[PDB]
């Protein structure tokens, strides 16, 4: 019960601060098949950098 | 005046000349490129598989991270 409640807490923090790099990374992963990290590492550079401002 | 078929030889077309000769390949030099491509082949391939390991561990980490699943 605590697992699913904490799951909502994680996604809400990304939606509040730095939503633009998260949405662009989500479009990259679904456009390809199941590479997951291949041909998406260039768009991964935009991610984490915005999150680095936060803890 | 009598006109008949005239004789002409000029160059004689060269009576029996060898055309077959060794070209490009020598023998020992082909093995240096042949086995040399193999050694270059494995070294280039195995470095990609080490880069695949970076993806491999990261792929299985997603299953461990996902417990609400």
């Amino acid at each position: 019960k605590l697992v699913n409640q904490c799951a909502l807490e994680f996604f809400r923090q990304i939606k509040r601060h730095c939503a633009e790099p998260f949405t662009e990374y989500w479009t990259c992963i679904d456009y390809s098949g199941l590479q997951l990290f291949r041909r998406c590492r260039k768009q991964q550079a935009q991610f984490d950098e915005c999150v680095l401002d936060k803890x | 005046x009598x006109x008949x078929x005239x004789x002409x030889x000029x160059x004689x077309x060269x009576x029996x000349x060898x055309x077959x000769x060794x070209x490009x390949x020598x023998g020992y030099s082909m093995f240096a490129v042949g086995i040399g491509a193999l050694l270059f082949g494995y070294w280039s391939m195995m470095k990609w598989n080490r880069e695949r390991r970076r993806l491999q561990i990261e792929d299985f980490e997603a299953r461990i991270a996902l417990m609400p699943l």
